[PDB]
């Protein structure tokens, strides 16, 4: 199965570099050639540049004076480097597959994408609190005050998956607050246990929550 | 809509590109650099009876490296010939393609890897007598420090081949192999021993001789090098294993240089075309065409003891430092002589330091299999070779001229 | 260099109805186009190559087509697994793969009323100092809603922090989260808290409440 796994920080000091790596599987880097593009609200989806099936590149000119893309065949990987990253740098990169071993083709697989925040602010782990009411039943966690972006939030490790909402953080004092619900059966609920899961990878966080009744 | 190209890059492309192209073109696109330059050509759309040919030179005179139809870009070339060229063809039925060039600048051992591993050698230079069932083991994946298997053919005997097409004459100094770990099985396979296939066209084959067997593998893992006697010029390579443990399984590198690297060494004009017609002429003939005398691109070669000859116009005074002879399509010369002019009409031979005489020189002893042969360098506008011991079928050569500007 | 052009940042639709999402490049670009689906959350996904090519295991209901500056993405029939923003890109000249700027989908469907929940400050946050009521207003329809707060009957604006999904790949509707912050000392000074929506669907809002006792 084809795959492209990205392997980078969350958080980079102004003026700093990034360094992500983009593993592959599925398909040989001799076989088809790999693009970096980036997603950011201000300036929607960016083409950074590419490397082509025998090590040849080629950089978008708003990018050419500090970025760099090379790769190890041996390993499967593609090493994507930018320099002197400042707030607009702010963005989701991804890789992605070139449809061919050379030329411009369409990107037909994508990695997962990796979240970069361009900042001087420090990393704070999540403080996660139950929601609990004070048929069917809504429970919930709060996940408060973590920096920076993302957090995601499971539950029962993925079990419960329909009746789930995630909501996306708000912004407040560079840091970063979301809650997520979950609707169950009241005959599942409190006579079976329902826990959150949630993680803050650049904190290296990861905390779980069950969920029981007040008083 | 035939242009030339010159500037350090510059973009080539379909007239009316991208709109679609008119029928009944015949455009001809050369790139032409100084000597020491690198022409690199990248095709960045292709899509299209009809045609996109390669030619190694001047069109219908220099070798065709390959000929493209679909919607699959042509493979990144680097020559270092000084001249690349693109035919384009279409007709009246339902109708292209847009590329970029650069020009860059080219102890020096000839054991440079030629990109097995890199993938400068691109998965369309590579090919096989056959593949397994299974489609998990096929001619592309024969590369050094490949993740994923290995090639491996449909069958296990000493008839199966993996082929690489090198593009350009190249020399070729060294062999690396290694056998594979299936990742479906974990079972290791590998070739214990092989032999080794050249040509210069992909038709005429020679297997090379001490036929010499190499010691490969003993395991899936390792890389076993093997270092050519001497160096071998050549573009297609055949890989024909003959032993093996468990079945065939194999991870290839080609280790070498571009005839340029050396001093004062390119090639002035024979193969390419750069050297025109009119430029060519012999003793005598089977009356004749002068492209048939043109190392490798020639489908044939010149057919008339010391008497005959054929002689080379460089054009201009050049340095020129030795020659590459080759046989004809089956005869060949086993020895001849050299001798040069700078005015077309007084000849010196090419001295041996040795003996203080002219010097006899080491012909081939295959019919494709080129062989170059240096001299110390002389100021020459014109070249003369001189057959004198030959195949028992009689003369037959095809030939090119090794040098540089004067200085 | 080249911009493609979309025009439609949005566009409302139907389970079952035909979809045209238009995208105008600045200059020819032959067929060298392809178009993209992102759902929330997502990488995007290779629908269209080379204008009106269709990606295999695509489904059959979305269709690419034009060449030149003019491109559209066709789907026949609408599904709500479609919900998502859909891009453009030309990659015919240097520079190339210049997106669009998006076309997000919204689907009209039956009325629903929101399932408002309201809970109070965790013990645990207490414990800290902290206190946030939060109020989830889930699987609604259409969009328009209002959330209030109110303190022993008196609404409170300062502290309120809002926060809204994307219409759901399932059964189209909408939720959203309202938070209210305070602190430790002043949650404590007050004893009802109530969470009031207010939607389209009834005359008089939601209303749920808890008393910090």
């Amino acid at each position: 199965q084809v795959q492209l796994k990205q392997s980078g920080p969350g958080l980079v000091q102004p003026s700093q570099s990034l360094s992500i790596t983009c593993t592959v599987s599925g398909f040989s880097l001799t076989s088809y050639g790999v693009h970096w593009v980036r997603q950011s609200p201000g300036k929607g989806l960016e083409w950074l540049g590419l490397i082509w099936s025998g090590g040849s590149t080629d950089y978008s000119p708003a990018f050419i004076s500090r970025l760099s893309i090379s790769e190890d065949n041996s390993k499967s990987q593609v090493f994507f480097k930018m320099n002197s990253l400042q707030a607009d740098d702010t963005a989701i990169y991804f890789c992605a597959r070139n449809s061919y071993s050379s030329g411009y083709y369409a990107m037909d697989y994508w990695g997962q994408g990796t979240s970069v925040t361009v900042s001087s602010a420090k990393t704070t782990p999540p403080s996660v609190y139950p929601l609990a009411p004070g048929s069917m039943v809504t429970l919930g966690c709060l996940v408060k005050g973590y920096f920076p972006e993302p957090v995601t939030v499971t539950w029962n490790s993925g079990s419960l998956s329909s009746g789930v909402h995630t909501f996306p953080a708000v912004l407040q004092s560079d840091l970063y607050t979301l809650s997520s619900s979950v609707t169950v059966p009241s005959s599942t609920w409190p006579s079976e246990t329902v826990t959150c899961n949630v993680a803050h990878p650049a904190s290296s966080t990861k905390v779980d929550k069950k969920i029981v009744p007040r008083d | 809509c035939s242009k030339n190209f010159t500037s350090p890059n510059g973009t080539i492309e379909s007239p009316g590109f991208p709109e679609k192209y008119p029928h009944n073109l015949d455009c001809t696109f050369t790139i032409l650099a100084k000597p020491k330059m690198e022409i690199i050509l990248q095709f960045l759309i292709f899509d299209l009876y009809d045609w996109l040919d390669i030619w190694d030179g001047i069109p219908h005179v220099g070798p065709l490296i390959g000929k493209y139809c679909g919607t699959k870009t042509p493979s990144e070339l680097r020559s270092s010939t000084g001249i690349l060229s693109l035919t384009f063809h279409t007709d009246m039925a339902v109708a292209g393609f847009s590329a970029r060039y650069y020009l860059v600048h080219q102890n020096f051992q000839c054991n440079v890897p030629l990109g097995m591993e890199s993938g400068r050698i691109a998965n369309e230079q590579i090919s096989a007598s056959s593949t397994y069932s299974d489609g998990r083991w096929t001619p592309q994946q024969s590369r050094l420090h490949g993740d994923d298997n290995g090639w491996t053919p449909n069958l296990d005997s000493n008839k199966e081949y993996l082929q690489v097409d090198l593009r350009f004459l190249t020399m070729l100094t060294a062999i690396a192999t290694q056998g594979a770990i299936s990742r479906e099985t974990q079972n290791g396979y590998y070739v214990k021993s092989y032999k080794l296939e050249v040509s210069t066209n992909g038709e005429d084959w020679m297997v090379y001789r001490h036929h010499k067997v190499f010691q490969a593998n003993n395991d899936a893992t390792e890389v076993v090098l093997n270092k050519l006697h001497a160096p071998l010029l050549t573009r297609f390579v055949r890989i024909r294993p003959q032993t093996w443990h468990s079945g065939i399984a194999l991870r290839l590198e080609l280790f070498g240089c571009r005839v340029t690297d050396a001093p004062c060494s390119n090639m002035l004009g024979m193969l390419s075309g750069l050297i025109a017609d009119s430029q060519i002429s012999a003793s005598s003939t089977q009356e004749w065409s002068p492209s048939a005398a043109r190392l490798v691109s020639s489908r044939s070669g010149w057919f008339p003891p010391g008497e005959e000859w054929l002689q080379v116009d460089l054009g201009t005074p050049k340095t020129v430092k030795g020659v590459i002879i080759q046989g004809a399509r089956r005869a060949f010369v086993r020895k001849f002589k050299v001798s040069y002019s700078l005015n077309g009409k007084d000849w010196e031979y090419i001295q041996d330091p040795r003996t203080q005489q002219p010097k006899l020189f080491e012909g081939n002893m295959h019919y494709d299999t080129p062989d170059i042969r240096r001299f110390d360098p002389i100021p020459a506008q014109y070249v003369r070779v001189y057959p004198e011991r030959w195949s028992p079928a009689g003369i037959g050569m095809r030939l090119e001229v090794l040098g540089c500007d004067w200085t | 260099d080249i911009v493609m052009t979309q025009s439609q940042k949005f566009m409302s639709t139907t389970v079952g109805d035909r979809v045209s999402i238009t995208c105008k490049a600045s200059q020819n670009v032959g067929t060298a186009v392809a178009w993209y689906q992102q759902k929330p959350g997502q990488s995007p996904k290779l629908l269209i190559y080379s204008a009106s090519n269709r990606y295999t295991g695509v489904p059959d209901r979305f269709t690419g087509s034009g060449s030149g500056t003019d491109f559209t993405l066709t789907i026949s029939n609408m599904q709500s697994e479609d919900l998502a923003d859909y891009f453009c890109q030309q990659y015919s000249s240097y520079p190339p793969y210049t997106f669009g700027g998006g076309t997000k989908l919204e689907i009209k469907r039956a009325d629903a009323a929101p399932t408002v929940s309201i809970f109070p400050p965790s013990s645990e946050q207490l414990t800290s100092g902290g206190a946030s009521v939060v109020c989830f207003l889930n699987n609604f329809y259409p969009k328009d809603i209002n959330v209030k707060w109110k303190i022993d009957g008196s609404e409170r604006q300062n502290g309120v922090l809002n926060s809204w999904t994307d219409q759901d790949s399932k059964d189209s509707t909408y939720s959203m989260s309202s938070t209210l912050t305070l602190t430790k000392d002043e949650y404590e000074r007050h004893n009802s808290y109530t969470c009031e929506a207010t939607h389209k669907t009834s005359t008089s809002p939601i209303v749920k409440s808890f008393n910090r006792n």
